[PDB]
């Protein structure tokens, strides 16, 4: 299986991600699971007209080419011309078109391949989009009704950076024969990762469920949920990030760093706008204006002060102790 | 217009003599609306309140 | 013959070269960054932290380095109290990302070029392609997997890597754990034995770190046959046979930041109190001579740059406003990249080399406090080799051996008892510079906060450094004048342009932002 | 006019003062609607909860 790994606006977090790879770790996904990787601007060797001879080949269909994954944003700018993202003689955009169009499976890997992410905040000076979606809004730069020749849409493994196992799970399933065991949600997400939430294996789910907030940083995090106090995204973001922890160590929100809704096509969410940056923001100092996904204010806040009353005493303390 | 429809219900004397009933208890809305704002950014202490009554009759 | 060569890839990013080569000589290049994201325009009107979100998304092999400086503009900016574990938590991460960065890019990167058909006549050839081809290189495989290590490291503090945001004013998100410091230690030292003394040294760190002279590491490698065939070994023999040693000199003016604060020392980062904390010395090394780095001196150039511009800015009054390729070229604009230069007293504005190299030339500056990196070897390589791919790439690897040993100590020096968080005043005024060495150099941020947003947001990358194009002046910056005297053999596979940029462990993402 | 009566009353300096504290506290309103509208289009999940609640105590 011929993958060719481009990087539009990207800034290769997704391939040094890819490349944390375990169980596989990146060279055995490369060798041992006959997953030929024909090119990579950060790992490919050829270079010059070489490189562009591969590329050709595979837009052309000189050469099969069965996964195109594309990383970094679709760079449009300026005035749809794309040379804000010139590789390899072209923009960059034009051998999306060529190369998506040419392979049997399309990957956009990372927020900015899948949906414009970091560089498609406003202002957006690259004109960045995503390979099938811009934001959360389906089309992209490949439109609503692209489809790869094995009848996919893109295959959106989301993430700044997408957790390895993201892709190489899915590439160890396209190797084994298990591609149809592979479904994809709404946004073209693998299911078999984007199903769960941050918040699902989250460590600080128990003081969620008490409402016990983590109230400061550093030290303040051995205890609390970063929910209400540090804008956590966990319970409103589909990821596995607790469930196949990064680094197989740990996740952010273990960490005391809140989910920052990576996995989620809006991010960053709110465009990082002041005062949205490890902040809860809230209604009336103390409603939360974004709940978890699939409940409302109110019967989230009845709940939250039913549980604030019944809470025990260790959702109180420190827990995340030396 | 619809906007323009709505200035055209504002003109109606029962619509008007309502909407300045409203107004002349608009003081009295503006205050339960702060008293709620109030009892919203002290529930936690509420919360508090009420863990300590519940703790006491638990003890 | 002109020849221009795109892409230039394994430089993190988008670069094309443009070389002019008489008789088998680069004779002038042209360094052309092809792709432009803007996170400097992006961070304008945002919250003042969105830096600590977008920087590290400048690169993904150095975005660790990016959050770094980034929360140490606004410790600055906001004159916030760091605790000596927040610092020390800081340190080690920045650390550990190079750690990774360290053997990744040598395998994935750089050494896989080492594999070139142009080198099919040297004795070495044979064992650098067992050793170094991409993907089944003997050497490859291990250096490559193992480089996962150090950022497991950094995840277990930050929560993942790449991609956290951990770094924060006042000191660090996370809290770790009795656990967290152990494990640290353990995966640190078995990266460290499996990779770095086993594979990379053939020895221990502490035989490497008593090399101090160019003479010593020649010894070093004829000392025994563990160190003859290390990595290594391996490769400085491999460059001395084959001629890496011969050319991609450069400016012979390094730029160091510094970075690895001393926690006692920067309690309360202040720009004026930065280069005293550093434990890895800044320093310019201009003119065969040392001096002292001032982020005051900093300006970059767009003169053939693709942003508006007339004049050298400094960061803190700098400006990213694009022009279009099409007449930025029929300017004579070639390149995203500004040209960051340095105004060193007696020379103008001059561009510095940043990077490992640059690190160890200001570690061998006199006056060294005991905190300080305090290393005379590459002074004395310097002059006795001068610059080269070679000396450039025995920099960066030096590095792993001495950044190892400071972890290691850092992890020790943690008290976990002790607070990693101060929570600062989020003052909606406030002008910070941040700055650290992330793997290939000095890498900075000059933030200007202002009605609690970003009112400005300057990144200088180190390869903004080393690969920005000519300034003002047309001249030519380190990466372009360390291609000028490369030899090409085939212009068809021009594999010296890649040593040359490469060496630099050139990142283009980060080059651009 | 009707309507200029009402822009009469909203002169007045209390009309104005509580019109202006509702503004203030329009972000609770406006959670409190949304929370209801959130409450009345999951309110076929919430009769589910309560029928299979209802159906345990039934077993
Ligand atoms: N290392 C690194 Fe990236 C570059 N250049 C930054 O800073
Ligand atoms: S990791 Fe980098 S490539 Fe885009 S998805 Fe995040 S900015
Ligand atoms: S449970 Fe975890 S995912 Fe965030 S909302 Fe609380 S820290
Ligand atoms: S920010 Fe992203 S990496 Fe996971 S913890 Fe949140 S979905
Ligand atoms: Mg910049
Ligand atoms: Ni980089």
């Amino acid at each position: 299986a011929s993958v060719l790994w481009f990087q539009g606006g990207a800034c290769s977090g997704n391939t040094m991600s890819f490349l944390n790879a375990d169980e596989p770790n990146v060279v055995d996904l490369i060798v041992d699971f006959g997953l030929d990787l024909l090119w990579h601007p950060s790992l490919g060797l050829e270079l010059g007209n070489n490189a562009q001879k591969v590329f050709w080949d595979c837009a052309k269909g000189e050469r099969p080419l069965d996964i195109f994954v594309f990383e970094g944003t679709v760079i449009e700018a300026p005035n749809g011309t794309g040379q804000m993202d010139m590789f390899a003689g072209r923009p960059m955009k034009d051998w999306v078109t060529d190369l998506a169009g040419a392979a049997q499976i399309v990957v956009a890997i990372g927020d900015c391949a899948c949906f414009g992410g970091i560089p498609a905040m406003e202002p957006n000076p690259s004109g960045s989009t995503g390979l099938q979606f811009h934001k959360r809004e389906k089309g992209g730069f490949l439109g609503p009704d692209f489809r790869s020749k094995m009848g996919l849409p893109v295959i959106n493994v989301p993430g700044c950076p997408a957790h390895p196992d993201w892709i190489t799970q899915i590439l160890v399933a396209l190797a084994t024969g298990r591609a149809g065991d592979i479904t994809l949600d709404d946004l073209h997400r693998p299911e078999t990762f984007f199903k769960t939430f941050t918040q699902t294996g989250c460590t600080r789910v128990q003081f969620f469920e008490y409402k016990q907030s983590t109230l400061s940083f550093g030290e303040g995090t051995r205890t609390g949920c970063l929910f209400y106090e540090f804008g956590c995204r966990g319970p409103m973001t589909h990821s596995p990030c607790n469930r196949i922890l990064w680094n197989r160590q740990s996740s952010k929100t273990r960490a005391g760093m809140p989910c920052l809704g990576c996995t989620e096509p809006e991010f960053p969410h709110f465009d990082l706008a002041p005062g949205t940056v490890f902040k809860t923001q809230k209604v009336s100092g103390m409603i939360p204006k974004e709940v978890p996904e699939g409940t409302d204010h109110l019967t989230y806040m009845g709940l939250a002060a039913a549980a604030r009353i019944a809470a025990p005493q260790w959702s109180k303390e420190d827990m995340f102790v030396v | 217009s619809p906007v323009d429809g709505i200035r055209r219900r504002l003109d109606d004397p029962q619509v008007a003599e309502a909407l300045n009933s409203l107004l002349d208890h608009a003081d009295l809305l503006a205050v339960l609306v702060k008293g709620l704002d109030g009892f919203v950014r002290r529930g936690d202490d509420i919360a508090n309140n009420l863990t300590s009554a519940i703790g006491e009759l638990k003890a | 013959l002109d020849l221009f060569v795109s892409p230039l890839g394994r430089v993190e990013g988008d670069l094309d070269v443009r070389v002019t080569i008489n008789d088998g000589v680069v004779t002038s290049a042209w360094t052309e960054a092809a792709m432009f994201r803007g996170f400097e325009i992006i961070l304008r009107g945002k919250d003042p932290q969105a830096g600590l979100i977008v920087c590290p998304r400048i690169c993904g092999i150095c975005g660790g380095s990016h959050l770094y400086k980034s929360a140490y503009a606004l410790d600055t900016a906001w004159r916030t109290h760091m605790p000596p574990n927040a610092t020390l938590i800081r340190n080690i991460c920045q650390a550990c990302e190079t750690l990774q960065s360290i053997p990744r890019y040598f395998y994935a990167l750089f050494a896989i070029d080492l594999t070139n058909k142009n080198y099919a006549k040297s004795k070495l050839y044979d064992e650098a392609v067992r050793r170094f081809a991409p993907y089944v290189g003997t050497s490859y495989q291990p250096g490559v997997v193992l480089s996962a290590k150090p950022v497991e490291v950094y995840a277990i503090f930050g929560g993942q890597w790449p991609x956290s945001s951990f770094m924060v004013p006042g000191g660090v998100m996370s809290a770790p754990t009795l656990s967290d410091v152990t494990r640290a230690i353990a995966i640190l030292e078995h990266w460290n034995d499996n990779w770095l003394e086993k594979q990379w040294l053939g020895c221990s760190v502490d035989r490497w770190l008593e090399n101090k002279t160019w003479n010593d590491v020649l010894a070093w490698v004829d000392e025994n046959e563990s160190q003859y065939n290390s990595d290594c070994g391996f490769f400085i023999r491999y460059c001395l046979d084959v001629g890496l040693d011969k050319y991609g000199q450069g400016v012979g003016n390094y730029l160091a930041t510094g970075t690895y604060f001393e926690p006692s020392l920067y309690e309360n980062p202040t720009i004026e109190g930065r280069n005293a904390a550093l434990i890895g010395r800044s320093g310019v090394f201009a003119d065969g001579r040392y001096f002292e780095f001032d982020q005051a001196n900093v300006t970059e150039d767009v003169t053939h740059s693709f942003y508006e511009g007339n004049r050298p800015l400094h960061p803190f009054e700098g400006e990213t406003i694009p022009v279009n390729p099409e007449d930025g070229r029929r300017q004579g604009k070639y390149s995203w990249a500004k040209s960051p230069r340095y105004a060193v007293p007696g020379l103008g504005n001059v561009p510095l080399e940043t990077g490992p190299l640059a690190r160890r030339m200001a570690a061998s500056a006199p006056d060294a406090e005991t905190h300080q990196d305090d290393d005379p070897l590459f002074a004395d390589i310097y002059n006795a080799i001068g610059p080269s791919v070679m000396v450039r790439q025995l920099a960066r690897m030096h590095e792993g051996p001495k950044y190892y040993k400071w972890v290691r100590q850092w992890l020790d020096d943690l008290e976990l008892k002790e607070s990693f968080y101060t929570k600062p005043v989020e003052y909606a005024e406030g002008k910070g510079f941040g700055s650290t060495e992330a793997a290939r150099g000095a890498l900075s941020d000059w933030i200007v906060i202002e009605d609690s947003k970003i009112k400005n947001y300057q990144v200088v990358t180190p390869t903004a450094w080393n690969i920005g194009p000519r300034d003002a002046s047309e001249v030519l910056g380190p990466i372009e004048q360390a291609l000028v005297g490369s030899p090409i053999v085939d212009a068809e596979d021009p594999v010296e342009l890649g040593h040359v940029a490469r060496s630099f462990d050139s990142c283009l993402v980060c080059t651009v932002h």
